[PDB]
Parts: C-alpha cells; structure tokens; sequence
C-alpha cells in the first residue's frame, strides 16, 4: 500500500495533494458538542491567471493564462487549525499554522515575470449555516493575510532595504532624491485575499474531504516599487477533518 | 509601430511568437517551429548556408 | 580652516552666527566641496564637471547639526578614495553621537533616536532649521562632500556622479 | 511622502525600550531573568493595550510576575509594526554577531 | 492610448455643427464649423477684430 520518501522522491508526487477515490461520496457528520480540527490542509495549484492591465480603461481586462517557471514548488501543505462549529451550524476554518506560503513565478505571453506570494496565512473560511454533516455540497468561502513577497531584511541590488540597507541611490551621489524616492524608500505590503473551496468528495468513515479551489491575491510589488498585479490562482485540494 | 518585414510574415500565416502571444492579441498560443522567430533564424542558416556555396 | 578662521574672526569682533557665516564668500565655500577635487573623477566620465553634480547655482549656508540635547555635532567628511561613505557625526572630541545605520534592529545612533537637527547660516538657508528626520538626513549625506549647494541638473541632464577638472 | 517605517519606529519608545509587540526576542537578554523563558511567552501572548498587561500571561509563576514588575521600566508598547512582526523576524530577525 | 469618444459641437442654440476635416494635401488647416447644410457657424479667427464667427 504506502509510499515511502523513496518512492516519492524527484518524480513530482511530493508537490501533489492526496485525492480520494471517485467512490469517495459519503457525509461527515458533525456533532455540534464535539470539538474539530483540520490536520492537514493541502492546496495544489494547477493554473494561475493573471489580470492584464489595459490601456482601454473601457472594457473589462480577463484573466489570462501564464507558464509556471519555478518548477514543482508551488502547493501549500501540512497545515493546521481549530474548526469550529458556530452557533448557526455554519463551520468556521481558522488557521494556525503549515507550509502556508510558496514564492511562484509565473510568466506571461512576451515574457514578463510575475512572481507572488502564493498563500492562505491567517485564513479564516466559513461554510452555509446549518452543516450537519461535510457532503459534497458544502463549501468554504473566507479571506487569508498576503503579507509582501519579500520581508524587512530584502536588499535590492543597489543594497537598498527597508530593515537593513542604504536609504538612497549611492551609486549617483548627487542626484536629486525626489525622482528615486519611490526606489529609495522601501515599504512592505500587506492587503487580502479571498478563497473558496468547493468539497467534490467525502470520505465519511476517515473524515478526509477533496475538492477543487479557487482564490484570489495580489502578487509582488516589489516592496513598493511598482503596482501588484490581480492573480487568481486555481486548482485541487485535501483535508483531514478530525475531532480534537 | 515602423514594421515593415513583420507584416510580410502575417499575410502568409506566421502569427505566433515563440514567448506565447500573437498578433491579432492571443496568449498561450503555440506556433510551433515557424513563429516569427523561426523564420528569422530559417533565413540567418540559409545566408550562411548559401555563403559557403559561394564560397564554393 | 581658513573659512573657520575668518568665522572665528567676525564672531570675536562681535557678529552674530548667522552674520559670521554670512561674510564668507560663496567663492570661498565652494572650494571647500569635494565636487571641486580633482581626484573624485572616471576615466570615461566624460565632460565638464557640471555634468556631474551639476551647474552650481548657489551656496545654502553653513550646516550645523545639533542632537536633542543641543550638542554641536560633525559629519565626518568622505576622503577622496572613496565612491561612497557612510554618514557618521560625531561630537567635537570624535565620539559617534549619530548616524544613518545599515542594519536597523540594533541601532543606537539614528537621527531618530538622538533628535538630530541642522540649522543653516550664511547662504540661502540662512536662519533656517529643519527637525524632520528625512530632511535633516538629506542634508547629512551632502555634508560628507564638505559645503552644500544647490545645483542646476537639468540644463545639461547632469547624472549625479563625479568628474574630474582639467587639472585631473 | 513615502516614509520607511523602522526608521520611523526608531523615533517612537521602540527606539528606546524593549516594545513588547515588536522588539525582536533576543532583545530581552539585556535584563536579568527574561530569556528564554519569559522572553518567549511574551512574544507569544503579544500584542499587549499596555506594558502591565504583560502580567496577565496564564500560567506565570510568582517568581515569574516579579521578575516582569521589576522589568516594566524597560518596556514599552507601540502599534504593532508588520514589517518588524512578519517573516517570524522576532524570533529571528537576520542579524547574528 | 484611448478613444476620448466622439466630440459632438453645440452652438447656444443648441444646433449640431461640424468641424470641417483636414484634407491629407494640407499640412495646416483652418478650425471651421458649420451647421448640417455646410453654412458656416463657428470658427477660430485669425484677425479678431471683425470676427462674427468666435466660439465666444
Ligand atoms: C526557401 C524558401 C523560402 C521560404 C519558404 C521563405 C519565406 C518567407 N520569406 Mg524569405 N527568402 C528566401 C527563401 C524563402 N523565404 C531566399 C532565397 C531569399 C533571398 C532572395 C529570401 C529573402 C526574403 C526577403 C528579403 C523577405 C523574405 C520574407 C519571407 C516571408 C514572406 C514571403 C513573401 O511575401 O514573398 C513574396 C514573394 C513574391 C511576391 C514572389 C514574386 C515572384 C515573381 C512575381 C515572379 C516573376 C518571375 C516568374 C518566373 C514569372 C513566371 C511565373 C509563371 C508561374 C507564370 C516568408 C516567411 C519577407 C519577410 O517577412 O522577412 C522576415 C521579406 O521581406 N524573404
Ligand atoms: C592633452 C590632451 C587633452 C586633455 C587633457 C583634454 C581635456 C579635456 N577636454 Mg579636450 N581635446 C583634445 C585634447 C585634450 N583634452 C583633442 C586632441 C581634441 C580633438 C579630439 C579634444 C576635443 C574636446 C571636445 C570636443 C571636448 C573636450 C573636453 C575636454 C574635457 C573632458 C575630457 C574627457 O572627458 O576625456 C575623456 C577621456 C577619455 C574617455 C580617455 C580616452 C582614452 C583612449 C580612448 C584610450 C585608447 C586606448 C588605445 C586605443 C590602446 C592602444 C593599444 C595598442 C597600443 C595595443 C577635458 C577638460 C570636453 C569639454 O568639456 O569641453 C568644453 C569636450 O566637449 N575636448
Ligand atoms: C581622423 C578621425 C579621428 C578618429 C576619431 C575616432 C574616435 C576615437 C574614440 C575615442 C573615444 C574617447 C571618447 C570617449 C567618448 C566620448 O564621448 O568623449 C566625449 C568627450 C566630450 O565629453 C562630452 O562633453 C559634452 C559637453 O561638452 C557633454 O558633457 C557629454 O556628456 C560628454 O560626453 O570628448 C573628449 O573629451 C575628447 C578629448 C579627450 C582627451 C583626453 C586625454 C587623455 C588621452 C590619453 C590616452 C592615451 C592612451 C594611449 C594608450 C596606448
Ligand atoms: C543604408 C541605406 C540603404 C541600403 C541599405 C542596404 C543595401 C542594406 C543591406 C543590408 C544587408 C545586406 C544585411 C545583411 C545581413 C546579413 C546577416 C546578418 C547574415 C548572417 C549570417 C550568419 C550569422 C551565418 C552563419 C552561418 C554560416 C556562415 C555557415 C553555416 C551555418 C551558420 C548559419 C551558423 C537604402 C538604399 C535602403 C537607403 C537608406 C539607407
Ligand atoms: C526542403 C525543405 C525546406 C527548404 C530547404 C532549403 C531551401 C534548403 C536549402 C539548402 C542549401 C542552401 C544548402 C547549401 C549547402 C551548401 C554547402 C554544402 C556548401 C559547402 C561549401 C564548401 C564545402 C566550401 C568549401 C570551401 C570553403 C568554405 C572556403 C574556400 C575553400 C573551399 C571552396 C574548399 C523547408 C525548410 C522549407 C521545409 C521543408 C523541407
Ligand atoms: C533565432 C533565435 C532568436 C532568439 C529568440 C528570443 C526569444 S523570443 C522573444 O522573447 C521575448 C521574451 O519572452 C519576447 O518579449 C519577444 O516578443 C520574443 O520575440
Ligand atoms: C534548428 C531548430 C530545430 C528546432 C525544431 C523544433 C520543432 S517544434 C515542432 O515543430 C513542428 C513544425 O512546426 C510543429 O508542428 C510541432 O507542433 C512543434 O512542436
Ligand atoms: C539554434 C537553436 C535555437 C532554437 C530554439 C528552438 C525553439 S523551439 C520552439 O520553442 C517554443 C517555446 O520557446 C515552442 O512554442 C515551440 O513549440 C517550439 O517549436
Ligand atoms: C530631500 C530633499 C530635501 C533636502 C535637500 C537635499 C540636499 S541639497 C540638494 O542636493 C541635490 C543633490 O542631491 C542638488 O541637485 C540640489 O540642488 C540641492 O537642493
Ligand atoms: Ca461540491
Ligand atoms: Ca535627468
């Protein structure tokens, strides 16, 4: 029956999320006395689309399709939190912990770069009022953190930082700061995100739910240097439901 | 934007770009070998091939 | 020196600061910046040293910076080897009272911490002080170079960076 | 104007004593008595309305209130900062020798 | 970058004018409008002082 590190190693399987079989139909039920936890949420994206930006301002910009370059180091894993069970029946998912975060690179069509900080820190996600049981019709919509891509210490590669670093372009001594103020002065994003996840299959007997998720962020803006761009991420999911 | 060859590899078919976008405003397309990129490389090989047949 | 002789002087005979300051000759000043050192140049800066810093339009006056306790503080002047230098002011027997730090989590001598001001006389700024940290700051780095100007970048798209004279 | 936060936090009571919410935990070596057990139960309960709210922790000993009384001069509270909170930097925050 | 949309010219009476177009023969070309019937109602003058026809 299981894998070993061995069995996994370098053939791709370890970026993936567990699934369930297509037999996988059944209901977790939930008694509203007990307390739950998710042991482990998995999040395994297939596809990121990134909003052009037109010049038109008339007519709405798509969403459009990108080529994944930073290989297979994209899925969130290993994450845990409380679910509670509200006073309306409704489940409320509050994250505590995991590998909730990868850097991506995607690249779009003529080649420009768009990394991001791939996440669900701090998610807090909620299911319709009155769910007696998991089944394949629940679903969990909420807002996670998107803290910017790079942290305080990021020098650029003129040594410019926010916590460490020069505080201005020492390379043109005597240039007029006004221009540069926006390279100069770093400064450190934070905004939110929206993701649902849509249950396709429940294993009643182990607790364990799959289904396919959607969410939406901003990506890097390169600790204030330019505007972010719109990116919606999309792809599979897992989770241990377990009391606790 | 001063295009003068480009337009030439439109009208018999060359729309795509190796880097994924075409010209009438595409993403994600695959052309292929013959994007405007393989054309341009097709004809730098035959230059050198038809110098060295000179040559010759 | 000589320009703080002759300062020394004016304030002996009896002039106030922002007149002993006022008497130096904006000629005088600017020989005491180091856009003006012939060893600050490149091989391939090309042109006039006013494509550098820029067309020298006048002087501000006389920075003097000043932490919360109203001690006189100096910004340690970069020496000629030096493409970039670091913003230290010291007090006037040569111990650190204030800089701009690298790495933040440990400083103890920001201007922030240590309420670093600079009031200016002589020149353009004369009577002028400025408590806010980025302006104060500002000025710190051009102390480094000696006297502070105002140039003219734009006549000539001046880059900011150093050439030398036609004596280099 | 854009402004670079530490920098501007290095104006605030975070320049001058140990900010409960923000200051990184190896700060916290500078007293007797707070490192590493108080040290990491204050970062873990952080961040606090007010310097005595530090006394609240559960779990503390008597031993262990006292020693916080007779560290309040030290601390202090500011709004907390991400900048200085994010990329789990008050637990490690780069900097070594 | 953008159409800035349509520019439809009123007189205070209301009445729809229309700027006449620049031929391609023309390098420069006078600013004149005029009503449906291609009378004239509006202009930018060169000399003001016996303009009859000024936006104004
Ligand atoms: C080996 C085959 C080959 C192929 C498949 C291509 C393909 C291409 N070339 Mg390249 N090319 C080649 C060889 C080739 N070329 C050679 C050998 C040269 C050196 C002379 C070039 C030099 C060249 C240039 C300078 C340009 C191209 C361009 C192009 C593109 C548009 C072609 C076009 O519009 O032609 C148009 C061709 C005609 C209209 C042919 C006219 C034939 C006349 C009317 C015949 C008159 C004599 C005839 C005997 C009359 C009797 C006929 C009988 C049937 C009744 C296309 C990608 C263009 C481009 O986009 O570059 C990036 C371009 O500007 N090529
Ligand atoms: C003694 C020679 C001399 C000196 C000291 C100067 C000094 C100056 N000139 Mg004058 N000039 C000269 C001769 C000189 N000039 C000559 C002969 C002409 C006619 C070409 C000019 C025409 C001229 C113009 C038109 C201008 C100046 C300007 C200037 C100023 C800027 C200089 C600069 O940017 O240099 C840059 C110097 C270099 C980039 C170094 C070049 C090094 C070469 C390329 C090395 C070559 C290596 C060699 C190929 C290796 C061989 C290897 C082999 C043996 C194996 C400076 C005051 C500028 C100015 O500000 O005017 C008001 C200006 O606009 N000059
Ligand atoms: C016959 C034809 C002659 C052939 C000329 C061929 C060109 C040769 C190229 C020489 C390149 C040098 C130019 C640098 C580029 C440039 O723009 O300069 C351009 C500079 C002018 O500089 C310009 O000035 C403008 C305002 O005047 C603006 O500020 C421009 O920004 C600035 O670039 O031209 C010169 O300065 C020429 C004089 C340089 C003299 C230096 C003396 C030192 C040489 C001794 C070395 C000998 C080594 C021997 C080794 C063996
Ligand atoms: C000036 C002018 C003019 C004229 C012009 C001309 C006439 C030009 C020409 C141009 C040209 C005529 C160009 C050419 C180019 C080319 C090239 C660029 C080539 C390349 C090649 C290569 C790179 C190769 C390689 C090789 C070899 C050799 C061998 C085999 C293999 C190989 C492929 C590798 C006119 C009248 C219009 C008027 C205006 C001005
Ligand atoms: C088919 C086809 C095509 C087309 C093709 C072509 C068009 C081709 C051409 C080809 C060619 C165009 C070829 C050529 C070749 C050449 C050669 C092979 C040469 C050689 C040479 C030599 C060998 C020389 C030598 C020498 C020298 C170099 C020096 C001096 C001395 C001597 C003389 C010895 C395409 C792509 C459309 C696609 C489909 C298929
Ligand atoms: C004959 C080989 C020529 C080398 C081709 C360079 C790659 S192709 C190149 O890629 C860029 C970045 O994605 C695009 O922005 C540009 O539109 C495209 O032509
Ligand atoms: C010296 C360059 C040789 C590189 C050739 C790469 C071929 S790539 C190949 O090309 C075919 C013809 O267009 C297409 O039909 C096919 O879908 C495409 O994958
Ligand atoms: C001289 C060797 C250089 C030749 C490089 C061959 C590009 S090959 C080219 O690659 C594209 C992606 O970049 C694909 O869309 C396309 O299917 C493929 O034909
Ligand atoms: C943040 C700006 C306010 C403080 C004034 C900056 C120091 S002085 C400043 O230095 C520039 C070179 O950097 C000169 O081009 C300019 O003429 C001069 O006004
Ligand atoms: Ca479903
Ligand atoms: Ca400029």
């Amino acid at each position: 029956q299981t894998l070993t590190y061995d069995d996994i190693v370098g053939t791709g399987l370890a970026n993936k999320c567990p699934t369930l079989d297509d037999t996988a139909r059944g209901a977790y039920p939930i008694d509203s006395s007990q307390t739950y936890r998710i042991a482990r949420l998995c999040l395994q994206p297939t596809t990121f689309l990134v909003k052009e930006e037109p010049k038109n301002k008339r007519q709405e910009a798509e969403f459009v399709p990108t080529k994944l370059v930073t290989r297979e180091t994209t899925s969130l894993d290993q994450i845990q939190g409380e679910l509670k069970v509200n006073s309306d029946g409704s489940l409320t998912f509050v994250e505590e912990d995991g590998i909730d975060f990868q850097p991506v690179t995607v690249q779009m069509a003529g080649g420009e770069r768009i990394p991001l900080l791939f996440t669900v820190k701090n998610l807090v996600a909620s299911t319709q009022p009155n769910v007696t049981s998991i089944t394949t019709s629940t679903d969990f919509k909420g807002e996670f953190n998107v803290p910017s891509y790079r942290t305080a210490n990021f020098l650029d590669p003129k040594g410019r930082g926010l916590a460490s670093g020069y505080d201005s372009a020492i390379a043109l001594p005597q240039a007029k700061e006004e221009e540069l103020a926006r390279a100069n002065v770093k400064r450190f994003s934070l905004t939110k995100g929206q993701i649902s996840l849509n249950v396709a299959k429940v294993d009643g007997r182990t607790g364990e739910i799959a289904g396919t998720f959607e969410s939406e962020q901003l990506s890097d803006d390169d600790m204030g240097a330019h505007e972010p761009h719109e990116v919606k991420i999309q792809g599979v999911f897992y989770a241990s439901i377990e009391p606790a | 934007q001063g295009m003068f060859v480009l337009p030439f590899m439109a009208r018999l078919g060359v729309t795509g770009s190796w880097s994924g976008w075409s010209i009438t405003g595409e993403t994600g397309i695959d052309p292929g070998f013959w994007s405007f990129e393989g054309v341009a490389l097709a004809h730098i090989v035959l230059s050198g091939l038809l110098f060295l047949a000179a040559c010759w | 020196q000589e320009i703080n002789r002759r300062v020394q002087a004016s304030l002996a005979s009896g002039a106030t600061l922002e007149e002993a300051w006022s008497a130096i000759p904006e000629k005088l000043a600017f020989y005491d910046y180091i856009g003006n050192n012939p060893a600050k140049g490149g091989l391939f800066r090309t042109g006039p040293m006013n494509k550098g810093d820029g067309i020298a339009q006048a002087w501000k006056g006389h920075a003097v910076f000043r932490n919360k306790e109203g001690e006189e503080l100096f910004v340690r002047r970069m020496p000629a080897f030096f493409e970039s230098f670091p913003v230290i002011l010291t007090d006037k027997n040569g111990v650190v009272k204030a800089d701009i730090p690298f790495r933040r989590a440990e400083s103890k001598y920001s201007f922030e911490q240590q309420g670093v001001t600079v009031s200016f006389y002589g020149g353009e700024l004369n009577g002028q002080t400025f408590t806010d940290p980025p302006t104060v700051k500002s000025y710190a780095r051009k102390a480094i170079f000696g006297e502070i100007f105002e140039f003219d970048t734009e006549t000539l798209n001046s880059d900011g960076i150093f050439r030398t004279s036609p004596r280099g | 104007e854009l402004v670079n936060v530490v920098d501007e936090k290095l104006g605030t009571a975070y320049g001058e004593k140990i900010d409960l919410n923000n200051t990184n935990i190896a700060a916290f070596i500078q007293y007797r008595g707070l490192y590493p057990t108080l040290a990491k139960l204050i970062v873990k309960n952080a961040p606090y309305e007010s310097v005595e709210d530090v006394l609240n922790i559960p779990g503390l000993t008597e031993r262990q209130k006292q020693i916080l009384r007779e560290n309040l001069e030290h601390f202090t509270v500011t709004e907390v900062e991400t900048a200085l909170v994010e990329g789990g930097d008050r637990y490690n925050n780069g900097l070594y020798k």
